[PDB]
């Protein structure tokens, strides 16, 4: 009060020094619940894949991709992403994702890489430079091989000209290798470009079986079909926190609600177009948001020349939640004044036909 | 461009409806007192000096 | 298949009033008695709307405009009005959007769809069994593209019924506001022959499907070798939305009871 | 509910104070005022019990002790034909409805029981 | 944009602060009038006409 006064002859009187508010203490965050997450539950281990030349290019519908299950899974071998970080690929959302999954050599896994070049990263598949997204391989060694060596794996080796990135070729013409002018049949110049590695147990690394895939992130002029997995923590009935139902943002005391809002209504608004009661997109439940406690801060005390006691008064808070008699008024919350039954003139007004003086053994009285 | 003029015009148009609230008010006062003064002295006699 | 039906009596297309029509929650908020006042893309009440009635003989089913959305009613019975068609070109060049309600689930799917010139729906009757039963499902022909699948759960419905009158009306508004195809609906019973109800009735949302393409024009698909056939005697509406401002009024449960157009009379100003 | 909104708004000067002084005073003068037109005697007058007002019936405008509240018929009409957000604050009055319904009765009494004398003097 | 909004606001408050001053000065002309016709027709009887 003196310094809101800028003095230090503090007269008789109510002084309204500060402003209080009840500041958050959690800050909860719901959302619905994650079910079918995406086809990636089959696409892995699937049984049989196709071939590097004839690569599947399989498109993602509107699920959801769980990436902590993929980068937190110690039975890959590699997991390298190119243009993001694998960390933040579950909170970020995606327009179309095609996963191309083949059969590849050990050795040539080092080639499939944006920006690789040589016999099989130009001649089966290439990557752009400004290519944005992940490489996920692992060891099938003990399910792809067999014995005396497996020759059902085709792959293309020689052509004319380079491919162009996401680029599949159907067409199997034989390479042409002279000038002369191949009718279809083998020669000196004409030699059947397609041929089969051979898989084998016992080869060592550099011959095994990878099965490796490739993660394409695209954007452009359409609504986002994939995102990554929003968690959703403990609500709590009635404290002030900070809420965040699906979208929406706040600060308020939740407390059970008794609308009956209708199947297709998410959060409701009072007049004058303020937000006031949500529903948990969980458990379906209609629960209000008001807003929490805050009033002003009015220091009830006598003139400095009397006493130097005070008593503090909260306009418009309950005494619950303010944390020296505690005396609650209908004008708010008034500490530090002893209510007696009697009746005096009003020395010093305070509200709701309440009033304060500094009488008897003595201390201010209500 | 536009938003600073529409800024400018709603702060003038501000100052007038403000200046023409208070000369209403003025002019309310004065033909409430006007009105007084006709009920207190042609419509009857008052005793009220000046 | 790909059938040009030709065998069709010539009829002036018809025209109808909708009083009170095509009033549809603007958004998922609730509220409680408190008159709220919106500014989107609804149905002008007392509006002129085109009328398609399928007599007997008469098959029409013509390439109808989509601007701005469109206002789709059918007053229909025996379950003749099944899906609609969608799209900005319909020639299998650009993606366009395909919705096919028949006797066992509302197929959704979003491809590069070929459609012939009278898509339709034929369904038989009596074949020593008396019992309606869906043969042909001359829609389109190939698919090369596709963007979005959606196949709903199997379900049985009737495909019998001869009435004196209509008994089921079905109210539907198409959007399409940043890719966002929005779909309302409502059904409500009624006892009418030839005329639109006058009455008011909300419109709830039922899907939202993001197909992000660019509709220009819709068709619809009726019910039923190339030539002789019965059509279920059905008829559908057809009102084109504008960006008008309406007065939307609350009860206390959070549904709309009444509106009022806000430039349709000096009264409703 | 906001850190960097007040520390650019701290920069703007005295708008706040001076926005906070002018409703205070407004809630001041609001008061003031309801003091000065009902509480104009300093003594709370009581009807006697017996109601011979040379012939007037003045039962319909003083108060009832069976009613839970201590106005009149006339004031309970008047009251039953009148029906904490972010940010607003609306502040009890100083004088509750009881206080005024009880300064009205002792105008009222002193006006029945004394005529204009209750005024100038005792 | 904050200092936008900031901005905005603070002349909505203080157009808000400028009618709620001119309302009060109408309110407290209206209760020295009631106060007034209260002390002269209540406490006495006043020959002013109407
Ligand atoms: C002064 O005015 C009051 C208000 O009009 C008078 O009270 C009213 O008196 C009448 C006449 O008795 C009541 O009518 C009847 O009263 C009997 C009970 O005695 C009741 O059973 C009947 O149904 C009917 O209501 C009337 O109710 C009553 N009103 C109230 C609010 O009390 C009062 O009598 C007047 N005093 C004098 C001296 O005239
Ligand atoms: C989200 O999941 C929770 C559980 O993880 C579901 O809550 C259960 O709902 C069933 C059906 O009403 C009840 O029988 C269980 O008792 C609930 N369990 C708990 C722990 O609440 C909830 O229904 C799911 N929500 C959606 C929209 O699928
Ligand atoms: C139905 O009518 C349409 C329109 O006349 C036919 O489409 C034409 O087909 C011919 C031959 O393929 C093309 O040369 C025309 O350009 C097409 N016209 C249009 C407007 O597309 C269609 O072939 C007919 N179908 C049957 C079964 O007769
Ligand atoms: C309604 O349409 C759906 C899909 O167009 C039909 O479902 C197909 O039925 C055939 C025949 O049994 C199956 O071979 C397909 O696999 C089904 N497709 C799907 C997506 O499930 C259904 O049979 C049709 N019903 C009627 C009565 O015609
Ligand atoms: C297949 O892989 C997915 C993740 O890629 C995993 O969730 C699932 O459990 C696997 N299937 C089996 C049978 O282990
Ligand atoms: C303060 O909180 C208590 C406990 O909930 C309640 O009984 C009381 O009515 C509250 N007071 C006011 C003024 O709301
Ligand atoms: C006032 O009266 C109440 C009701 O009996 C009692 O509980 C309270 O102690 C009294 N206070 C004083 C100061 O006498
Ligand atoms: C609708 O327009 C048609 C075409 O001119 C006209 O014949 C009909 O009378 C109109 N109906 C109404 C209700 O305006
Ligand atoms: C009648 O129903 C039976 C049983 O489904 C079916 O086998 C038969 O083909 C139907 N009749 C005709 C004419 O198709
Ligand atoms: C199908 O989509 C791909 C990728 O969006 C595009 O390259 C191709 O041209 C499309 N096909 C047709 C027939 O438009
Ligand atoms: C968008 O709509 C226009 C018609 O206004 C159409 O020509 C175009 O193909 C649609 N799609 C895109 C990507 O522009
Ligand atoms: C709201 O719902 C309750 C319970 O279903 C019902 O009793 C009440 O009549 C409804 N309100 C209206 C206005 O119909």
């Amino acid at each position: 009060t003196k310094c809101t006064l800028k003095s230090f002859t503090v007269e008789k009187g109510i002084y309204q020094t500060s402003n209080f508010r009840v500041q958050p203490t959690e800050s909860i965050v719901r959302f619905p619940n994650i079910t079918n997450l995406c086809p990636f539950g089959e696409v892995f281990n699937a049984t049989r894949f196709a071939s590097v030349y004839a690569w599947n290019r399989k498109r993602i519908s509107n699920c959801v991709a769980d990436y902590s299950v993929l980068y937190n899974s110690a039975s890959f071998s590699t997991f390298k992403c190119y243009g993001v970080s694998p960390t933040k690929l579950n909170d970020l959302c995606f327009t179309n994702v095609y996963a191309d999954s083949f059969v590849i050599r050990g050795d040539e896994v080092r080639q499939i890489a944006p920006g690789q070049t040589g016999k099989i990263a130009d001649y089966n598949y290439k990557l752009p430079d400004d290519f944005t997204g992940c490489v996920i391989a692992w060891n099938s060694n003990n399910l792809d091989s067999k014995v005396g060596g497996n020759y059902n794996y085709l792959y293309r080796l020689f052509r004319k000209s380079n491919l162009k990135p996401f680029e599949r070729d159907i067409s199997t013409e034989i390479y042409q290798a002279g000038s002369t002018p191949c009718n279809g049949v083998e020669g000196f110049n004409c030699y059947f470009p397609l041929q089969s590695y051979g898989f084998q147990p016992t080869n060592g690394v550099g011959y095994q079986p990878y099965r490796v895939v490739v993660l394409s992130f695209e954007l452009l002029h359409a609504p986002a079909t994939v995102c990554g997995p929003k968690k959703s923590t403990n609500l709590v009935k009635n404290k002030c926190v900070n809420f965040n139902f699906n979208g929406l943002t706040g600060t308020g005391v939740l407390t059970e609600s008794n609308k009956k809002f209708l199947p297709f209504q998410q959060f409701g608004r009072d007049i004058a177009d303020t937000t006031d009661a949500v529903r948990d997109p969980q458990t379906l439940e209609i629960l209000d948001i008001t807003p929490c406690s805050f009033g002003g801060v009015s220091v009830i005390t006598p003139g400095t020349n009397t006493s130097n006691q005070v008593a503090v008064l909260y306009q418009g808070v309950n005494c619950t939640e303010v944390p020296s008699n505690v005396f609650q008024t209908r004008a708010g919350c008034l500490i530090g004044a002893e209510h007696v039954n009697n009746s005096y003139e009003c020395d010093i007004p305070i509200g709701a036909g309440i009033c304060a003086s500094y009488q008897t053994s003595q201390s201010i009285i209500a | 461009q536009i938003d600073r003029l529409i800024t400018g015009r709603l702060q003038s148009l501000q100052t007038y409806v403000t200046q023409q609230l208070i000369r209403a008010a003025e002019i309310r006062a004065s033909a409430n007192l006007a009105a007084t003064k006709m009920s207190e002295c042609v419509l009857g006699q008052s005793k009220r000096v000046d | 298949q790909c059938v040009n039906l030709t065998t069709r009596t010539q009829l002036p297309p018809a025209y109808t009033n909708s009083f009170t029509r095509g009033v549809y929650y603007p958004d998922k908020v609730f509220r409680s008695s408190v008159l709220h006042s919106t500014q989107d893309l609804f149905l002008p009440f007392f509006s002129n709307v085109t009328w398609f009635h399928a007599i007997h003989k008469r098959f029409d089913n013509p390439v109808l405009p989509f601007n701005d959305g469109v206002y789709f009613a059918s007053t229909e019975k025996s379950n003749i009005i099944r899906g609609w068609i969608f799209g900005t070109t319909l020639d299998s060049k650009t993606q366009s959007l395909l919705i096919v309600n028949n006797a066992t689930n509302v197929v959704i799917k979003v491809c590069e769809f070929q459609f012939c010139n009278d898509p339709f729906l034929g369904v038989y009757y009596h074949k020593n069994n008396k019992s309606w039963m869906e043969s042909e499902f001359r829609v389109y022909s190939s698919a090369n593209n596709c963007t979005f699948e959606y196949v709903s759960q199997p379900f049985l419905m009737d495909l019998e019924g001869k009435q004196g009158n209509f008994k089921n009306l079905r109210e539907f508004v198409f959007k399409n506001i940043d890719g966002y195809f929005k779909i309302y609906s409502k059904h409500t019973p009624i006892n009418l022959v030839r005329d639109l109800p006058q009455g008011f009735s909300a419109l709830e949302p039922l899907v939202d499907l993001p197909i992000g393409i660019n509709i220009t024009r819709f068709q619809t698909l009726l019910a039923l070798s190339s030539s002789g056939w019965t059509a279920g005697a059905a008829a559908y509406y057809v009102g084109y939305l504008q960006p008008r401002t309406f007065l939307l009024k609350y009860n206390e449960n959070g549904t709309i009871t009444d509106a009022v157009d806000c430039a349709l009379d000096p009264l409703s100003e | 509910d906001s850190t960097e909104c007040s520390n650019l708004l701290l920069q703007y000067g005295s708008f706040c104070t001076q926005l906070n002084r002018a409703l205070t005073g407004i809630a001041v003068e609001q008061d003031k005022n309801t003091q000065e037109v009902f509480a104009q005697v300093k003594q709370i007058y009581k009807t006697p019990p017996i109601k011979d007002f040379g012939g007037f019936n003045f039962s319909q405008i003083l108060p009832d002790p069976s009613k839970p509240s201590k106005r009149s018929f006339i004031e309970d009409l008047l009251f039953n034909k009148v029906t904490k957000f972010n940010g607003l604050t609306v502040l009890p009055p100083l004088l509750t409805d009881e206080m005024i319904a009880q300064y009205t009765s002792a105008l009222l009494a002193g006006t029945i029981t004394s005529g204009w004398t209750f005024g100038a003097g005792a």
